[PDB]
């Protein structure tokens, strides 16, 4: 068994406990009465002065509430892991299809470092705090955890070398509780290889992962930066050209305004229609010419944070981008719905992060830190309630109205 | 003897606390060598050897003018190197959160902490001596064997092997129950009188199977309940009038305990504000530190004063019905909410005061009071309300879905009690055709502080004005308070001021801030208002003109 240990000089995570329905309280009871008979988890003392959130939420179809436990604090506070840690593949965003599924319940398996135990502490809160915490520390690869995956990944490789070597094409990444399965085959045969690959998971040793999280990566698309293409202009029309260009020329230095800014000479009416000039008409060409070529320079750099910013657009769509520097963006796109009048805008927001941290771990093999916009009482309120991902990322609160929402469509 | 002790941890690093007896009084002694003669009887303390090398303070001090020394240990070296414990959920229990239950009884648990046992290993880190008359004779050390008093674990430790014993009693009876809170110990139960009596009977037996003397009654009064400062009644609860202590010179440990008071009555009484009276108070520790409190403090403690004055009735909660929760708008930064399920019969009432910040508008304001009560009836009842607002479907729908931001709020009806919340202004997503088109700027001068605000038109109408003690920030927001003051009731805005564009964006319906203000009512006038924005100094029209007439 592995020796794991907190970055030097730094205690454990105390991190408060929010508030459970009764619902959900009732389903981690049940949950937590079960793994404390199987022996994975253990009632603790209060000589323990550790603790880190815990909820629950249904997966994308199940009758079934899973324990999801916020390790978060934790994970960036674990040493990280190499004496050992996981390989992204590149070639996992150009597959036709991956499937997602569930290993998480093999962790379990193996027993957790006795001195790492305390750090795993959690509670689960009483409604109208009648009786005082039930708490718990895991004695086990706890889900969640990033040390998880790492400590199991000598064991998770001896389990799919028969498929690997007998089906060399696919393309396995192990993230967190999560494995991604990409193939180039039919969805016929693709999900067959699926259930080939659950089936040597049971066979090689809560409780379900029956379910595929499909998706299609080789379909997903960027959005570039377009400008209007209109016969009659107005003042207005060129005065928001202008601005986007002017902003897009921090992206793209060939940019060019001059001729255009020419073409508001004066001080006219904002409804005004003012014709085009070859020398404008030209500008506009080729600046919608450079507008459509990559940034220049931006590759992927693993050692540092990804970022990710939404802008909501109105009418169900929304915008976003990653990117590590500013205004050197790795991706970005228009995340246009769930079908409809979607009534919850926070439901909405809430989709398009676990979209997004979708992606982002597909193509980089880590989770983006985000910036919503949201006041953080109120995505702190309702987001579990949404949540469906095993997973959760790191966030920020924007305040302040962006003008970078005017010019991202 | 029959509990298992807790092991117990210094913090890393540290060592035991070893301090210095401060001399006593002959009288003083002799009274403890008295109080401690008898707890070592009780077995609570033992007398140490010579040989062991740390101590704790001790003094003695009297009970009530019916003079009598009781002791007092300072156990403040040692609770700053004592391991950190997990109060768990330092909450509260809601007397609404309490369900109609027929026979009930409160057992006052207190005496008890005395009686756990303290671990082993740790209790030489609480050894304490007596110092001796003359200093003649070796001072007399004792260590304890108890969770002490005064020490950072006994509050924890104690509240943590008393949930141990009653787990095994509690499983036994799954339709009773049994909550906890400091002293006291509630038993509720659908029993006849005399049946539950009887259970009592075995919890009071199966307590003290595990060594602790529970009390029962040396004084005994009736039904009316009380449980934490509650009083309980067969079908609804009260609490009484808080009496707050009225004084000349305050203290940190007499306004510590006062906004412990004011916290549990936080959530029974409304509007109590406790902010400036805990910054007064935090962290900084006393042999010789008396407060002044700041005039804004007095009349602080004069308006909870007034609040606490007044008892506090309500019903309990019946899980089968629906909660309600009603809010409607009170003024400046307030609100009023009513959680019930039965029409006037209220489970909880209370207030919710704005959140700081320099603009701001009633909407936004709302949604933080329905996702502060929604917060507060997951915690007492583990549901969510649903909510009869003061906004109508039509203005509630125009906001969130223009709004920059995410945002929602529960299950809601519309409830038409004035005053009602809206939207003041609403700017336009569109140029105004046939509008006026005021292209406006400023400038200033961060030396001198003299700046100007202007701007110009597609008629010809153009104005400058000279301003003092400004800023440039100022000097954007006050030029486009001028394009509205003499602008007709359509108009066209053009500006290129990033930070007047964040503000106006917002949407703010009063701001602290009289500039604003100014800018917000003028807006309030207008019946059509398109704000448009441009980069400065890119050589666009009007924006230019402005620009040229105000920077010099
Ligand atoms: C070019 C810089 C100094 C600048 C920034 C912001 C403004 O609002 C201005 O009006 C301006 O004239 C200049
Ligand atoms: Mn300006
Ligand atoms: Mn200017």
């Amino acid at each position: 068994t592995v020796p794991v240990k907190l970055k030097p000089g730094m205690d454990g995570p105390k991190v408060k406990q929010w508030p459970l329905t009764e619902e959900k309280i009732k389903a981690l009871v049940e949950i937590c009465t079960e793994m404390e008979k199987e022996g994975k988890i253990s009632k603790i003392g209060p000589e323990n002065p550790y603790n880190t959130p815990v909820f629950a939420i249904k997966k994308k179809d199940s009758t079934k509430w899973r324990k999801l436990v916020d390790f978060r604090e934790l994970n960036k506070r674990t040493q990280d892991f190499w004496e050992l840690g996981i390989p992204h593949p590149a070639g996992l965003k150009k597959k036709k299809s991956v499937t997602v599924l569930d290993v998480g319940d093999a962790y379990f398996s193996v027993p957790l470092d006795e001195d790492f135990r305390k750090y795993t502490a959690f509670t689960i809160p009483s409604i109208n705090n009648e009786t005082p915490g039930i708490r718990y520390q895991y004695n086990v690869l706890p889900q969640g955890w990033k040390g998880s995956p790492a400590i199991f990944q000598s064991s998770m490789t001896k389990i799919l070398e028969p498929f690997k070597k007998q089906n060399p094409d696919i393309v396995i990444y192990q993230y967190m509780d999560d494995l991604y399965v990409g193939s180039d085959l039919e969805i016929g045969q693709h999900r067959t290889k699926i259930e080939e690959l659950r089936q040597h998971l049971l066979r090689w040793g809560p409780p379900f992962l029956w379910m595929g999280y499909e998706l299609h990566p080789d379909k997903w698309t960027v959005q570039p930066i377009v400008l209007p293409e209109k016969d009659s202009w107005t003042v207005n029309d060129i005065q928001k050209l202008v601005g986007k260009l002017n902003w897009a020329s921090q992206i793209y230095p060939g940019i060019k305004v001059r001729q255009l800014s020419k073409l508001l000479r004066g001080t006219k009416a904002l409804t005004e229609v003012i014709p085009l000039t070859e020398e404008a008409e030209l500008e506009l060409a080729e600046n919608r010419e450079i507008l459509k070529e990559p940034v220049h320079g931006v590759y992927y750099d693993p050692s540092k944070d990804l970022i990710a910013e939404i802008q909501k657009q109105g009418q169900g769509q929304w915008t976003y981008q990653i990117y590590q520097e500013p205004f050197k963006n790795l991706k970005t796109g228009k995340y246009a719905r769930m079908r409809g009048a979607h009534t919850n805008d926070v439901k909405q927001l809430t989709e398009a992060v676990q979209k997004i941290t979708t992606e982002s771990i597909v193509i980089w093999g880590k989770t983006p830190k985000f910036k919503l916009p949201i006041q953080k009482e109120t995505w702190e309120t309702w987001w579990t309630e949404y949540w469906q991902a095993t997973w959760i990322p790191e966030w920020e609160f924007v305040n302040t109205p962006p003008l970078v929402k005017l010019w991202y469509q | 003897s029959p509990i298992e002790t807790v092991p117990v941890k210094l913090k890393p690093g540290m060592d035991g606390p070893k301090v210095k007896q401060w001399p006593l009084t002959e009288e003083k002694i002799k009274a403890l060598v008295e109080i401690c003669t008898e707890m070592e009887k009780e077995g609570k303390i033992s007398k140490i050897g010579p040989e062991n090398p740390y101590n704790t303070p001790v003094f003695a001090i009297k009970k009530k003018d019916s003079t009598k020394w009781r002791k007092l240990v300072d156990f403040r070296e040692l609770n700053k190197r004592t391991q950190d414990f997990w109060e768990v959920q330092l909450g509260i229990p809601h007397p609404a959160g309490l369900k109609k239950k027929k026979s009930v009884t409160v057992l006052d648990v207190g005496d008890a902490y005395f009686s756990v046992p303290l671990d082993e290993d740790f209790r030489k880190y609480t050894a304490f001596t007596i110092p001796s008359i003359n200093n003649e004779t070796p001072g007399i050390r004792y260590q304890y064997n108890v969770l002490p008093q005064g020490w950072k674990g006994s509050p924890a430790i104690s509240q943590s092997s008393m949930t141990k014993i009653l787990e095994p009693f509690k499983k036994q009876n799954p339709d009773i129950v049994i909550y906890q809170y400091m002293d006291d110990l509630y038993v509720g139960s659908d029993l006849e009188i005399g049946q539950h009596r009887t259970k009592i009977e075995e919890l009071r037996q199966h307590l003290l199977r595990w060594g602790l003397t529970t009390p029962d009654k040396k004084h005994q009064k009736e039904p009316p309940f009380l449980w934490m400062g509650y009083e309980l009644h067969p079908d609804k609860w009260t609490v009484q009038p808080i009496v707050l202590p009225e004084k000349d010179s305050w203290t940190v440990n007499d306004i510590q305990k006062l906004v412990g008071k004011l916290n549990w009555a936080s959530q029974i009484y409304p509007g109590i504000k406790v902010r400036q009276l805990s910054k007064l108070l935090r962290g900084t520790k006393a042999l010789t530190e008396v407060i002044p409190l700041t005039e804004e403090a007095e009349l602080e403690l004069a308006e909870n004063r007034e609040i606490l004055k007044e008892p506090v009735h309500g019903v309990y909660y019946d899980p089968s019905k629906d909660l309600i929760a009603e809010i409607q708008k009170q003024g400046q930064g307030q609100w009023t909410y009513q959680i019930y399920q039965e029409p006037f019969k209220n489970l909880k009432t209370g207030k919710y005061a704005r959140m700081r910040g320099a603009h701001t508008n009633d909407v936004k304001q709302l949604t933080e009071a329905v996702q502060k009560i929604t917060t507060e009836s997951i915690v007492i009842w583990g549901k969510t309300p649903k909510f009869k607002l003061p906004i109508q479907k039509e203005t509630w729908e125009t906001w969130w879905t223009e709004y920059w931001q995410a945002t929602w709020i529960p299950e809601w009806e519309f409830v038409n009690t004035p005053p009602l919340v809206k939207l003041w202004y609403q700017l336009e997503k569109e140029p105004i055709v046939g509008a006026e088109t005021f292209y406006v700027d400023g400038a200033a001068n961060r030396e001198t502080k003299l700046g100007k605000a202007g701007y110009v038109t597609n008629k010809g109408r153009q104005k400058v004005v000279p301003l003092t003690n400004t800023t440039n920030q100022k000097t954007e927001l006050q030029a486009i308070y001028l394009a509205l003051q003499d602008s007709g009731l359509e108009v066209n805005i053009v500006t290129d001021s990033q930070y007047a564009l964040g503000i106006i964006q917002a949407q703010p319906d009063k701001s602290e801030s009289e500039l604003v203000n100014q800018i917000i009512e003028q807006l309030i006038k207008k019946e059509k208002v398109y704000l448009a924005w441009v980069p400065a100094h890119k050589g666009i029209g009007g924006n230019e003109q402005v620009d040229k007439l105000v920077s010099a």
